[PDB]
């Protein structure tokens, strides 16, 4: 979308991802699996629920029609009543439809932004120690075990430990 | 209003 | 060796839910919320277990005036809303007019129980013919009759004395008083029903000064009657009385209704019938029991009801684009 | 060696189109769409090649009543919209009033052909003076006259008998019936035009019970006449008749109009004139032929017309910022 | 704008670019020219046309005034008619103007987002084999011929072929 | 060695200002602007140093008609707005009605100085009793009296001749003319005050043809009087005159008001009092002097005033999230 | 937010920063201090003031109520007047509240975008000569003196001068 | 409605 | 309207 992440360099979705909207897929020597970033998914859950309820509460103060009768010599005021009760209905129906369209486009791009933010976060933690493939994945120069994987996920990637190892491993990639 | 996404995993706000 | 790989991406599920945006429409989404309701039971229901006042083919005028066909409502209980057909056929049986009928219905929109009390007894007419005011345009049981809550007074012997009656709202609730005037076709009809040729009706309250005079004209046999019957109404405050003084063409108020319950109600222009039910939201097209904030059934609703929009689809996207 | 170079960037063209946003205004853009129209021809036109009813300096009352100056419209064809000046001067020639004039114009907003039929012939007045009802306030050709579609009946010899005429809408289309009452300055004028001193007018339909009585008062010579002329109107349903019974001050309905075409029309308060044209949108300030969805000419439009906004600039940005 | 691409690190526009809103400018040993990314330009064309028509259709349900007359004793109801027909006009004119402003700001930033997305896309395909100058251009360590150029453009950049060559060429830049 | 470091980030200050968004609320911000005002002085003030017309416990009718208790306003200066209580108690002293009172108040909303001129002097009543029209329901100083700007004419000796008076607006400003009719309880009261038993009132202008007749009925002692007093009004154009002709039950217009200043004003339904002040915005709940574009005090305002919204909090975020 | 910069990889604010919303914090051998990017801060000041005034001017055309009276037999038209004057008030109050909410969310994310843009700008000027720590800071391989610092700030970073020096300094980091 | 941008190059949607 | 942010440092637009 606006951030190029969903439907962009990450061209597809993970049906195997089940516990979250955003998260990671690991594939080390020990196994391959899907984990979900619970922080970003919750933050999104909270924001989305708050957006819906706010929209509903803003819509709650909406014009309500009442029925009245006018005889055959009150045609002008009958027309006034008709046009006004319908014009309020026109204005309010537009308001609802337009707000839905706008706030949806913004919800979708909010999800896009969250995915791109998480991608950049681990791109910044995985430094020269990881090669950026472009499809939404990173290849660890130094092999990252399950605990090492979660370190990337939970944000506690102790780079310096693997810094020397992946620098030596980048030496070989640099000399073929 | 609670839409209940990813149940038993996250605390959907609002009640 | 092939290296370990961390990847970043999103969730996709079996949701076929589609939502529309400003640039793109029919966008499949992982999670969506429909905010609009489009379901109604198609039948009139109680509102807070309170039955509606289904007037059936009767009108408000015929019900309050006592049309011989509307006798089903001689005694009505508390209601949440009246249901009146678009063109009720049990209306003014005797052709005529109701002064400020629509206003009276607007005031009825704010009432929730009326109690009918005989203000002037029909046997209180010693100087005038009480049970002679029956007509062929008002049939009660294949014989003739008139509006029940009103009396068609007629001369006794060949003398119609001056009526000078008065009633004081000793009641703390306001009263609804309704009377009328017969407008005949010729002076012979005049002197036949009311000996006196020149006739007047004088109604007086604190806010009323009413000097009616019958209008004789070559009108047409609507409902088989060329004469007309104009009906008038007013509200009597407590500690307050109405004075009537008339010498002819006077339709005397027998029964009058008190506003014992002044709650919230409506007049539903609907052709449905009572379906032995109870709902929190009622429309002219049916009843709604939806937690969704919006609805598209009918702009006129009664009770705890959703908001009305003239839209066909309203869904909020709560998740992301599905694969 | 200097290396090969791939670069990323955007397009810029000669577009001087500028669009405004919430934070920045007058932003030059590569491509923009004006959504508002501001062009009108300045003249009244046909709508679906259907000519307007340009009443010129005449009013609706004078046209329907038959003001001697409005004789240009004695026979009008189908119209898309009436054009009436703000202050037409060919109006009631004889000073008076039109009962519920504005309502009648609101009903005229829904008609698209009227057919004028002589209901009561002017030669049908054997007992009364038919062609004596002419006045100096209504000049037809520098001599005197009256409204053409109405007759100013006057006593014959020195006797004004009781008029009792009746017409039945044998026509399947509804009829527009219009009458009137002369209110004179003194009882001498009364007995001069109508021998009988106390006079009445009785109009009766299924929905009408009308007992008019002339009001004699020291009014002023408006249009040189201190007497007044109150005009009344009603609609006759098919299979339905109007009964008139009068003994003086009666302006008899000669011609009556039928609603042969009940389409969609308007009353345009404009001082323009017909310009031999045809458009799909007409305004009081001119005509519009624009595919743009919005317009800023006049809030009152007729025909296929754009929406009206009280804005001066409305342009949608479709491209990006231009260098 | 919000994405820093138009009027940002790409401070100007290409008048020579004629077939598209977004695209690339190549300058290899064989020539220099402008090409247009047809995919992003179309996607933008489609989204923009759909936005305009949606706005127009949402505006189509708008109050329409009717003319009525009131005598000199109907002044209160005449005032009611006047204020209501004008208040609907006020509300609707605001709605139109505000929607125009908002949806324009969003269209402009949509173009910004598209340009930044394409920039990041080729930054991700051109890896250690290309130096990022910052002005919106990339300098190929390994010389990229016309076909090699289109490979970058059409998204079929076979990095591994030039991987060894540009690694050897980066060796010289690393040793001066 | 540890290297030099350039860092990127933002500003944070001591601002406790919180703003709400669509997804998040109560967001602390570095800089915010409150756009809504919630402060009022609680007292009526001048508008452009122009004093209000505080009618106190008097009504518009009693002020214009000259209620003996409203004599404080016998001469009022220019005003910016009238202040009238919800239920003023110095109203019609003699029970009655004001024809089209609310319309007259709607016209008063557009005036900004009235000048009271004696149209018909009270000593101009040689054939009738002028200073005999006093009543116990209108007390001026614990003795009896009537409306000052109107005269309660009464028969002289035992003869009530036909009144035929006329006044021409020689004034270039329009005039406000007000009259009335006494409706008594019995014909004895009629002949007691006005010898002639059958009575009429004839008012005539270019746009007025008025034939009033008193209505005698058994009404009730409201304010201790069973008789009623119906009051009527009209506007006289310059070069234009009003003609009165009456033989009984006539309340003669003594004083009349001219529209010397036709500016912009309102009728404020408020129970406040003048507080010796001047403001640019006035509400029924107080006065506002705020540069903020919005306000939440009262939907009805007068003067340079902010816009009204039924909201409690409106703050625009101008800075970024604070640490 | 949408751009991950405020409350994201820059988890806090600088109370010591006083002359601007956005800017830089230097810490070289000679000193440590806060400077403010005056260009981005002004641009934001201008945009924000223009947004507020535009909102105010769009709101200025708003329905204004007038008081009228109706007798006890004009109850239907009194109800009409009441419902319409209140329905315009409902519509307008919604419009104001909703616009405030939307335009605030957009102002906040505008600030987010500005911070991320400035971060990317200097990430692009500081090339292989600087290591990206991730917390919003960059570590200069070659020591950057005050003038060298301002060069980064004011956008006149003459990379080639420090290019050779920081390449030689990266050689040592590459060999431990 | 078709604004026709970059003609003969792209299929502007909407007709 | 001028909210005056960072005074004596920036020219808040609008007057």
């Amino acid at each position: 979308g606006l951030f190029g992440a969903i439907a962009g360099f990450i061209e597809g979705g993970w049906q195997g991802m089940v516990d979250g909207w955003y998260g990671y897929h690991h594939s080390n020597e020990q196994g391959s699996g899907y984990a979900a970033d619970k922080e970003s998914t919750q933050k999104a859950i909270d924001g989305v629920t708050n957006k819906v309820n706010s929209i509903i509460d803003k819509m709650n103060t909406q014009f309500e029609a009442v029925g009245r009768e006018f005889n055959n010599l009150e045609r002008r005021i009958e027309n006034l009543n008709k046009k006004m009760e319908d014009g309020f209905l026109d204005v309010w129906t537009y308001n609802a439809e337009l707000l839905v369209l706008m706030e949806n486009e913004r919800t979708l791009d909010f999800h896009d932004s969250n995915v791109k933010n998480l991608y950049d976060k681990v791109r910044l933690q995985l430094r020269d120690n990881a090669k950026e493939l472009g499809n939404g994945c990173f290849e660890f120069y130094h092999k990252c075990d399950n605990e090492c994987m979660e370190s990337v996920r939970n944000g506690t990637y102790d780079y310096p430990q693997y810094s020397e190892e992946a620098r030596l491993k980048r030496e070989e990639i640099s000399s073929g | 209003w609670t839409g209940d996404f990813f149940s038993s995993h996250y605390t959907v706000p609002r009640c | 060796d092939p290296g370990d790989q961390i990847c970043i991406g999103y969730h996709a599920n079996n949701s076929t839910e589609q939502v529309d945006t400003i640039m793109e429409k029919n966008v499949t989404v992982t999670h969506a919320q429909d905010i609009l309701e489009k379901k109604h039971n198609g039948k009139l229901c109680d509102l807070d277990g309170v039955k509606p006042l289904i007037l059936r083919d009767c009108s408000v005028a015929g019900w309050l005036l006592g049309n011989p066909m509307c006798d089903e409502f001689i005694n009505v209980p508390e209601w949440s809303y009246i249901v009146e057909k678009a063109n009720p056929v049990n209306n003014l049986c005797y052709p005529g007019d109701f002064n400020d009928y629509e206003e009276l219905k607007h005031l009825l929109s704010r009432i929730n129980h009326f109690e009918k009390i005989q203000i002037i007894p029909k046997s209180s007419w010693s100087s005038h013919e009480a049970s002679l005011g029956v007509s062929s345009a008002c049939p009660y049981q294949g014989k003739s009759s008139f509006f029940r809550n009103v009396v068609w007074l007629i001369k006794k012997n060949s003398t119609y004395p001056t009526i000078k009656r008065s009633y004081n709202n000793t009641n703390q609730e306001d009263l609804l008083v309704l009377w009328g005037i017969h407008h005949p076709n010729d002076a012979a009809e005049q002197t036949k029903l009311y000996q006196n040729p020149t006739t007047y009706i004088s109604v007086g309250t604190s806010t009323l000064n009413q000097r009616l005079v019958p209008r004789i004209a070559t009108r047409s046999k609507v409902n088989g009657q060329s004469g007309r019957m104009e009906f008038f109404w007013t509200i009597l405050k407590p500690n307050d009385a109405i004075n009537f003084e008339s010498n002819g063409n006077f339709i005397a108020p027998e029964y009058a209704y008190k506003i014992v319950k002044k709650g919230d109600s409506t007049i539903m222009k609907s052709e449905l019938e009572y379906g032995n039910c109870n709902t929190k939201c009622q429309t002219p097209m049916g009843a709604i029991n939806s937690s969704m904030p919006f609805h598209n059934i009918h702009p006129l609703t009664i009770g705890e009801c959703p908001k009305y929009v003239k839209s066909n689809r309203l869904v909020l996207a709560t998740g992301l684009r599905n694969s």
